[PDB]
């Protein structure tokens, strides 16, 4: 005979609670546990591997193994444009469809910096430089070699050592970005310029590739989980 | 330069069987797709079947009215590709090229370049 | 998947600017579509292939553009070697179509 | 569980070379941004709570839905059970290949009046039953059979009205693990059944009405929600790309890789 | 110098001048099968000799336009002396692989390869509503090729063998979360791995379930000046590790 | 009756009723990270600031 009182809010049915609830099978005996390798303990475990990014989209590649290679000749002039795009992992579809993107667009926020990683799959005796630069918003895209090599940049050397990385440092006023498009909290551009030839000796393909990577750093964190736009259902299966 | 002749065409009453032989000369045979595209008197396209090459496993693709009935192979020897013709109607009569193709980026569109003079089968 | 050509038969005095359109009933990838010509009791040639790039031999008036489902090709002006059959060609899934064709008549 | 604060640097010129490595042997850099730049030091008060994995995949999502009328013959719903009927829940469960959960199954009933053609039609209220039946054991076939008597089969009742019904139950397998996906045949020969379809065994799902057929048809309709609880994953696996088409395999269409922009320096 | 490895199992001995490191599986070595998670009722047969060595299966060519191959491991060794003979007669069974793919070129050649071994690989068939069969999944110590072009639908019984969905539906480029090494003809020679016993069940058996695959995806192609030498093979060698069997029943 | 901590930028209480396992609510509270296992799964261990072809 205790008095109670039901508050607002009683026999809900909240998508996302947390209560405890009689079970069906009484006294049932489960199946026990064995080591079973490789056991993810946290989604960001994931996100911190390399994924090939298809920087070579152009309409034609898509549905083929050539987006993911990027064209490097041996020009005649030099300060040319290797590629370029804008710093969106969520949105852009550059980014879209990595490992790192495919996790975010579960997420409504992110925050951290974010490695690319580049390998040099070319010939052994073609050498030459590359500049690798990283622009933060408020101007536009830079155009030059002049222009880029003002911001974050890392002057790359192939050699013996095939790989480099450059780190995307967290440079923003709040403590988090929007996965979505946002003019208010763009993120910058990332580009990639000659900075000397490719030179090559006689009897050698002059065309080499270049592949891409991207990956996340030991801060990086997400929030605000959300349903995903890369799956579409009309009626059941 | 591509050259592609063919000949193995005539009359041949319903029912019957017929081999057709497509021959090519000025490239490699063993890394360009061949096709086979027919076309009535006076009407639209229609496309066969073809054949891929050495780098993927020699695999043929035909159409969905033409499974069953024909079969598109080439001779391991020398430059030279078949079309074997099996259980004929009236609506086979048309005439008959052999198209080549090949990769313009890295990757495969599917165009067709280089045509055959066209050979003619008709039936009765 | 089937392919509307229109119109079937045109006319075209030298000088002027043509147009001919090649309208698909699904959506096709832009890398797919290809243009073709043959002439008057001759075997086809490639011409335009995906839908914006030049092929070998053809001369510099030929100019094709479009996306999605309508898709062009203009010429700008008419010459008297020119006047023959143009087909259009698309994939998306197996098999390969042809369009009906555009008839085009010298004046 | 907070997240690594970053040190402050200095400018260096030395012999070491944290940027370039080699990515050949399968191993990520484990670089930080303290070391290609000159940083400050601050300090993160971060969290990586909402994604563990028990924060990211304990939340209910639909499973399936079934009408069945009241003033009927065969008026009565049934489902085997498997999450590979939905497109939202199955791509989630498809990052992980064995996994080991617990649920806490829910209904939501509604009801809905059918077009009757007889007059002043006054109706009680409703009563549902949902029966589970493991794998094996009897199914009933009619409406009013004698096999509802669920002489030893768990099943609740439920009026409308009320709060909706919730059951829990542990993890019923033979093996240690829900295996998400199976390569490979179900008999000796090698002949046939190909796929995940020869482990799927969890038992089905019968509804039905309790109330006799008064005066006027309805029409109701029940959706199933799942909610996993005490998750462990092994194994994580690439997301699915293109879209899916049948439940029992895993069988698609080809699609590009991304969507295509228009040129490789344009932003 | 951390560029030469000199593998030995059993009687068999792999030697390599130009190579990376090693990778090894999950973070796990392959180990014998406690008696905590044990289920069987009975003594284990461990030859752990005449199994445990290295296996060398058929070679391809790499071609200058080639998409890929794979090769479907736990019964492409069941031809393979007498580690073919203990599946036959033996009713379950638990090893752990020791991959190594080896492809040497000169410096004037460029490429690079994928070699991945991804665990429990569903295949799509071509037509949607069939399975592809048993002949077109794994070939017997040969590998299956993949294909640049899509396969179509009218054909009944056939795996779809799009590069670019690498035949599962996931994006190829995903394909680095599982255990893999790059074969770039600039630096390296060879890619090793060594893989644990990752299944559900204990101890499973051999001949209806296939719990590894080896995939290797040519990413930049193969390309030489004229005049350099055009035919480049790839050979693939395996190793099996700490094998137990189980079981023992009639030949089948 | 268990005290915990109650997430934020403070405890609570909770009881288990049930005689199961099966029917506590989720955890929700177990942070442990090892992501050496996927990012680096090498044999021979490389120091950071090294050449990795020696």
């Amino acid at each position: 005979g205790l008095p109670v009182m039901t508050t607002p809010g009683s026999t809900q049915f909240l998508t996302s609670d947390d209560f405890q609830s009689p079970s069906a099978m009484p006294q049932f005996d489960v199946t026990p546990e064995m080591q079973i390798p490789g056991r993810v303990n946290n989604l960001m475990e994931i996100a911190e591997v390399d994924s090939v990014v298809p920087v070579n989209n152009t309409e034609d590649n898509v549905s083929s193994l050539k987006a993911y290679q990027i064209p490097v000749q041996s020009n005649s002039d030099n300060g040319k444009q290797v590629f370029g795009f804008p710093l969106q992992p969520g949105a852009n579809n550059v980014l879209n469809r990595t490992l790192l993107g495919e996790i975010l667009n579960y997420y409504t926020h992110w925050s951290g910096s974010i490695k690319l990683t580049f390998m040099f799959c070319g010939s052994a005796m073609a050498t030459g430089k590359f500049l690798l630069a990283y622009s933060p918003p408020g101007a536009g895209v830079p155009k030059n070699r002049k222009d880029a090599m003002l911001g974050t940049h890392v002057i790359w050397d192939v050699g013996l050592q095939s790989s480099c990385v450059l780190c995307v440092p967290w440079i923003s006023q709040t403590h988090y970005r929007y996965v979505v498009e946002d003019e208010y909290t763009a993120a910058g551009y990332v580009t990639c310029w000659y900075q000397t030839n490719i030179v090559v000796p006689a009897d050698v393909q002059s065309s080499c590739d270049i592949l891409c990577f991207v990956s996340a750093c030991n801060d990086f964190s997400v929030r605000m989980l959300k349903d995903t736009p890369f799956i579409r259902q009309d009626t059941f299966y | 330069e591509v050259k592609l002749v063919e000949s193995g065409g005539g009359l041949v009453q319903p029912g019957g069987s017929l081999s057709l032989s497509c021959a090519a000369s000025g490239f490699t045979f063993t890394d360009y797709y061949m096709n086979w595209v027919r076309q009535p008197s006076g009407k639209a396209l229609e496309w066969l079947g073809f054949l891929r090459n050495k780098a993927n496993g020699y695999t043929t693709e035909y159409s969905a009215s033409v499974k069953g009935r024909f079969t598109i192979s080439r001779d391991n020897s020398q430059s030279i590709l078949y079309l074997q013709m099996n259980a004929l109607r009236a609506e086979d009569s048309a005439t008959y090229y052999c198209a080549r193709s090949r990769y313009y980026g890295g990757t495969y569109r599917y165009a067709l370049d280089y045509w055959g003079q066209g050979t003619s089968v008709t039936v009765s | 998947n089937v392919l509307t050509q229109s119109p079937p038969i045109m006319s075209a005095s030298p000088g002027e600017k043509v147009t001919m359109t090649c309208r698909a009933s699904s959506s096709v990838s832009s890398s797919y579509l290809h243009w073709y010509q043959q002439k008057s009791g001759a075997s086809p040639k490639l011409w335009i292939y995906s839908t914006s790039n030049l092929a070998s031999g053809v001369p510099a008036r030929f100019s094709g553009s479009g996306s999605g489902t309508s898709y062009s090709l203009t010429i700008s002006s008419v010459e008297a070697e020119d006047a023959a059959t143009y087909y259009c060609q698309q994939f998306s899934g197996y098999p390969l179509t042809f369009g009906a064709g555009t008839k085009l008549e010298l004046k | 569980a907070r997240v690594a604060d970053t040190i402050s640097s200095r400018p260096t010129n030395s012999e070491s070379i944290p940027a370039l490595t080699a990515a050949e042997t399968g191993h990520t850099s484990q670089v930080v941004p303290s070391d290609t730049m000159q940083t400050r030091h601050v300090k993160n008060y971060h969290s990586r709570s909402e994604s563990s994995i028990e924060n990211f995949l304990c939340r209910s999502a639909c499973v399936y839905y079934a009408t069945y009328t009241n003033n009927s013959k065969k008026g009565f719903a049934e489902w085997v059970i498997n999450t590979r009927q939905v497109a939202q829940l199955r791509r989630k469960l498809e990052l992980f290949t064995y996994l080991r959960f617990d649920l806490e199954l829910t209904f939501v009933i509604t009801s809905a009046q059918q077009p009757s053609t007889a007059s002043s039609v006054d109706a009680p209220v409703q009563t549902h039953q949902i029966m589970y039946v493991p794998p094996g054991g009897p199914v009933p076939t009619k409406v009013k059979d004698y096999a509802w008597q669920t002489s030893t089969n768990p099943s609740v009742f439920w009026t409308e009205g009320n709060a909706p019904p919730r059951m829990s139950i542990p993890f019923i397998s033979i093996g240690n693990a829900y295996s998400c996906f199976y390569d490979g045949w179900t008999q000796f020969s090698r002949n046939g059944v190909y796929g995940i379809n020869t482990l799927n065994n969890m038992g089905t799902l019968y509804m039905r009405h309790v109330n006799e057929a008064g005066q006027g048809p309805i029409k109701s309709t029940v959706r199933i929600y799942f909610k996993p609880k005490h998750v462990k994953a092994w194994v994580p696996r690439p997301p699915r790309l293109c879209q899916y088409e049948k439940q029992k395999n895993v069988n698609f269409s080809p699609i590009g890789v991304t969507t295509s922009r228009t040129d490789i320096i344009t932003t | 110098s951390d560029r030469v490895r000199s593998i030995t199992l059993g009687n068999s001995t792999i030697t390599t001048q130009e190579c990376a490191n090693v990778v090894v599986g999950y973070g796990v070595w392959p180990e014998y099968l406690k008696d905590n998670e044990a289920t069987a009722e009975d003594q284990p047969t461990q030859p752990d000799v005449a199994t445990c060595r290295f296996y060398t299966l058929e070679s391809v060519q790499w071609m200058k336009n080639s998409a890929g191959w794979w090769w479907k491991l736990p019964d492409a060794l069941s031809q393979m002396g007498l580690f073919g003979q203990n599946m036959q007669y033996h009713y379950l069974g638990r090893t752990g692989y020791t991959i190594h793919v080896q492809c040497n070129a000169s410096k004037f050649h460029q490429g690079c390869l994928l070699v991945v071994c991804v665990p429990e690989a569903e295949m799509g068939c071509s037509n949607l509503n069939n399975t592809p069969e048993f002949s077109e999944l794994s070939g017997g110590d040969s590998a299956r090729m993949f294909t640049d072009t899509q396969v179509g639908e009218s054909n009944a019984k056939k795996v779809q063998t799009a590069v670019w969905n690498a035949g599962m539906g996931v994006g190829v480029g995903n394909l680095t979360i599982f255990p893999h090494q790059w074969i770039n003809l600039r630096t390296n020679n060879s890619a090793t791995l060594v893989m644990p016993y990752i299944n559900s069940v204990p101890m499973d058996n051999m001949f209806r379930h296939n719990n590894l695959t080896l995939m290797i995806i040519p990413f930049v192609p193969l390309n030489y000046s004229e005049g350099s030498s055009p035919y480049v093979p790839i050979t693939v060698t395996i190793a099996p590790m700490c094998a137990e069997y189980n079981g023992l029943r009639l030949a089948s | 009756a268990q005290v915990s901590t109650q997430k934020t930028g403070i405890h609570y209480t909770n009881i288990n009723y049930y005689k199961d396992a099966a029917s506590n609510s989720a955890n929700r509270q177990d942070f442990t990270q090892d992501p050496g296992k996927f990012t680096e799964p090498v044999k021979d261990i490389m120091v950071k600031t090294m050449p990795a072809l020696n």
